[PDB]
């Protein structure tokens, strides 16, 4: 949208009502008259506005109130609390802003954050921006965990996110204004050439597609309406559910077939029945006629009874010769209906061997969106971050998409190759306990009133654990955690010395040999101004590839270029890095995803903060210390960039109330 | 998620 | 609310589909066997069919009879009479096939005929012993 209305769309708020955050900290407005909620959203949403026209510069409140007028800027506190409201929960003001007010060196309070990705920079700015003391410890030797970004030379290109999902809402608009990013449109064009490496004619590529959206669309009338949602006290998977529905629908062509060829056979067997009764007469007719005619062989004169005699048997051969004429009548007005049927023989089979092919790559790339194998996620759950969408076209980083978390890591306190063993909470404060991952044997203990872990969900499921909590976190913690599922997506990065591909095409399809390898090399982007390819390896494939070495994976993807493009136009590449992200340590995956069983409300389990126990028993119920940030605490923004960020900005805002305490609520 |  | 046109899907199925693990591939077995063997249902009654046309080669065109155009008359000679007599104990109350018979009267004047004569020719009786039979 357009006015102060749509400041409050890109801040992904509704712009004539007031959320619930909103009613926690102003519960007289939300209680009192309609008037007030009134001006309160316009304060709300023209201060959003000023800040998104201009967020390269802190947006003070002494500013603010320049800009609004009357009768909204008669109250000064109102504007006041807002004002801090937005800035707290990092709706203005956050990123990387220049400070008109030098911050003050006055530091209150400490906290240690695990981990420097996005959901980490993002807090560590926030608290560090409400002059709190903030500490990254961070096991990789450089900042943004599974934002990563290849260099070597002019050869640019990530091996993490590289997909910004479009503009409408989207806290990297913000950010993308704050950092020189070189923002590239998707062109939705995106060819898919089989295994043979053949194109695959539009007819089939829009027939396909059609039936895969129908298919999905099959399962959510299976879902919601059938209630097909446990099998087995098992929960049901996107997977198994379009199974069953492609197995009902080879089931229908099967049903439809068999109800055509016995409409044939009612015919038949009343065919039959009609040359039955025309044999038979015909026959009867023989006899007749010969009769006649021996009448008409005595010759006159005739008394009257061999003249009744010739005429009798004359109407009685017309009479059978009328049931006659009328019975080829019947049977030609039957014998078409067997030349109509025959040549209207229905669907022959629901999918070819070839079509089917094709259908596996529409699920390589659902499998490719949620990083994970169709049996893994929930039929019931697995689309409810599609209600939340961005507005605008996707687009991708061409200059590395690592450009933003270097940005966020100026001015702040990280200590890299640093990963942490333990974390000790208390009712007092906490201990974190880290290594050196060049020598392990260094040890260091951080001490500090809240940690923020922002470790990946994959590194929280290790067992045994790569990181002990002491004490233990409670079981509802933890059952989150099993219950949730982190998947898996890999890449490999493909450097020439030419352009030999499509120049206008950003993405082309590979269709695979089978089902079980839908996902191995099965999606090409071309998006950075080097000869760079992109190659995609998802489902079932991805966990697999990475038993298998560099070189015979840059084999087969050779072989399928070469097939696409002739043996002749494609040289060997002269860098090539292909991920391993399951593998990886600090990752053990690559983003979370609806697991079946699992469910929107687990994301928010994970970002509740723990509290411990009193240290004297029978003291007073203490504060929480121990915090959650990262793609995989944010209901609905999951596995995205925009997400971590939100969530780090989330628990900035939350622990800078527990900490420094929120004076915009009475 | 879906994508394109 | 509805399947989306050209998806089937309805709870009966389903329950089949889902009864075990196979319980898939043997729905879809029987089909195909229950498919092959109406093929060849069909396969014979076209050979058994084929063979009754045959059998009825040439038609019934020698059998046929030429149509006699006739102007219909009104005197009742007492040759046409005794036809008619006939006819009844032949043909009864089929007044159609009567005047087929005579091939001079009309439908009407047969049935006419029938009260007029019905005193003297007996016809009461006449149709008693057409009725035995
Ligand atoms: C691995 C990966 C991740 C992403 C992508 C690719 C890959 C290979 N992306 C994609 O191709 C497509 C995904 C996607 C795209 C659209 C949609 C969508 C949804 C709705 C509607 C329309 C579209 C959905 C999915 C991609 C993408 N996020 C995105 O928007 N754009 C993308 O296009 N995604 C996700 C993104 O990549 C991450 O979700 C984000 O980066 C989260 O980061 P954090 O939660 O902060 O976590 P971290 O892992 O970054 O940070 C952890 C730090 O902990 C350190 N650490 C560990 N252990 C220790 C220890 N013991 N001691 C000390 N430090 C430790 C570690 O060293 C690191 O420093």
């Amino acid at each position: 949208p357009s006015g102060v209305e749509g400041a409050a769309f890109q801040s992904r708020l509704p712009h004539d009502r007031m959320t619930s955050q909103e009613a926690a900290c102003f519960p007289d407005i939300i209680s009192g008259p309609q008037q007030t909620q009134k001006v309160f959203l316009f304060i709300r949403n023209r201060t959003l506005q000023l800040w998104l026209d201009n967020p390269k510069i802190q947006l003070t409140f002494e500013a603010t109130l320049q800009q609004l007028e009357a009768p909204y800027n008669s109250d000064t506190v109102l504007v006041h609390r807002v004002h801090s409201y937005l800035e707290r929960h990092g709706l203005i003001n956050f990123g990387i802003y220049k400070r008109i007010k030098p911050l003050p060196t006055k530091k209150t309070g400490k906290v240690i954050i695990i981990g420097s990705g996005v959901s980490g920079l993002a807090a560590a700015r926030q608290l560090q921006s409400f002059g709190m003391d903030v500490t990254l410890l961070e096991a990789r030797d450089r900042v943004g965990g599974r934002v990563a970004t290849f260099r070597k030379g002019n050869y640019v290109a990530d091996l993490g996110a590289m997909v910004v999902t479009g503009l409408g809402g989207n806290p990297m608009a913000v950010v993308s204004k704050q950092v020189n990013m070189e923002l590239a449109k998707i062109k939705q064009k995106c060819p898919l050439y089989e295994a043979n490496g053949q194109a695959v004619p539009k007819e089939k590529d829009e027939m396909v597609e059609q039936e895969f959206n129908r298919l999905l669309e099959a399962t959510s009338y299976l879902s919601h309406q059938l209630d097909f949602n446990v099998l087995n006290n098992k929960p049901v998977s996107l997977g198994q559910a379009l199974e069953v529905v492609i197995q009902l629908q080879e089931k229908h062509v099967k049903d439809e077939q068999i109800e055509h060829w016995k409409k044939i056979v009612k015919t038949q067997e009343e065919l039959k029945e009609l040359l039955n009764k025309m044999v038979n007469l015909k026959e009867k007719i023989k006899e007749l006629h010969q009769q006649y005619k021996e009448a008409s062989e005595v010759k006159p004169p005739r008394d009257i009874t061999a003249e009744f005699l010739v005429k009798s048997k004359h109407r009685d051969l017309t009479a059978l010769c009328k049931e006659y004429d009328e019975l080829a009548e019947t049977q030609g007005k039957l014998e078409e209906k067997l030349q109509e049927l025959e040549a209207n023989p229905p669907s022959d089979v629901y999918l070819s061997s070839r079509d089917r092919q094709i259908l596996d790559w529409h699920f390589a790339n659902l499998e490719f969106a949620n990083a994970t194998p169709l049996s893994t996620l929930s039929l019931k759950h697995w689309d409810q971050d599609d209600d939340f969408e961005f507005t605008g076209s996707h687009l991708t980083v061409r200059n590395g998409y690592s450009c933003v978390p270097v940005a966020l890591a100026e001015g702040l306190d990280i200590k890299l190759n640093t990963a942490v063993r333990q974390v000790r909470y208390t009712a007092s404060g906490c201990e974190v306990i880290a290594v050196n991952t060049r020598s392990t044997s260094q040890t260091f203990i951080y001490k500090c009133d809240a940690v923020l872990c922002t470790l990946p969900l994959g590194v929280l499921k290790q067992q045994p654990p790569a990181v002990q909590f002491v004490p233990p976190l409670p079981e509802w913690k933890t059952s989150a955690v099993q219950r949730m599922g982190f998947g898996n997506l890999n890449k490999v990065v493909l450097c020439f010395d030419r352009v030999f591909w499509d120049p206008s095409v950003n993405l082309f399809g590979h269709v695979g040999s089978t089902t079980a390898s839908r996902g191995e090399l099965f999606l090409f982007w071309n998006l950075y101004k080097a000869p760079i390819l992109l190659a995609l390896v998802a489902g079932e494939a991805a966990g697999i590839m990475e038993n298998i070495s560099d070189d015979v994976i840059v084999g087969r993807c050779l072989a399928i270029l070469k097939g696409i493009f002739g043996s002749s136009a494609v040289p060997q590449p002269k860098e090539t890095v292909v991920s391993r992200w399951r593998a990886d340590p600090w990752a053990r995956g690559s983003y979370s995803y609806v697991a079946a069983g699992s469910s929107g409300n687990d994301y928010d389990l994970m970002a509740q903060p723990i509290t411990p126990g009193p240290s004297i028993p029978g003291a007073p119920q203490p504060i929480p210390r121990l915090f959650f940030a990262g793609e995989h605490t944010i209901r609905n923004y999951p596995a995205t960039v925009h997400g971590a960020l939100l969530s780090g900005l989330r628990e900035a805002g939350r622990i800078a109330d527990q900490f420094l305490g929120a004076m915009y609520t009475l | 998620p879906r994508s394109f | 609310r509805k399947p989306p046109k050209g998806m089937f899907l309805s709870q009966e199925d389903v329950e089949a589909v889902s009864a075990n693990a196979t319980a898939a591939t043997t729905v879809l077995r029987q089909l195909d066997m229950e498919l092959v063997s109406v093929k060849r249902q069909i396969q014979n009654i076209k050979q058994t069919n084929s063979a009754l046309k045959e059998k009825l080669d040439g038609g019934i065109e020698p059998y046929r009879l030429p149509e006699v155009i006739q102007k219909c008359n009104a005197r009742w000679t007492t040759e046409e009479q005794l036809l008619a007599v006939q006819a009844i104990r032949k043909y009864g109350r089929d007044f159609q096939a009567i005047s087929d018979v005579i091939g001079n009267k009309s439908v009407v004047q047969v049935k006419n005929f029938f009260v007029n004569y019905r005193r003297r020719f007996n016809i009461d009786e006449v149709l008693q012993e057409w009725e035995a039979e």
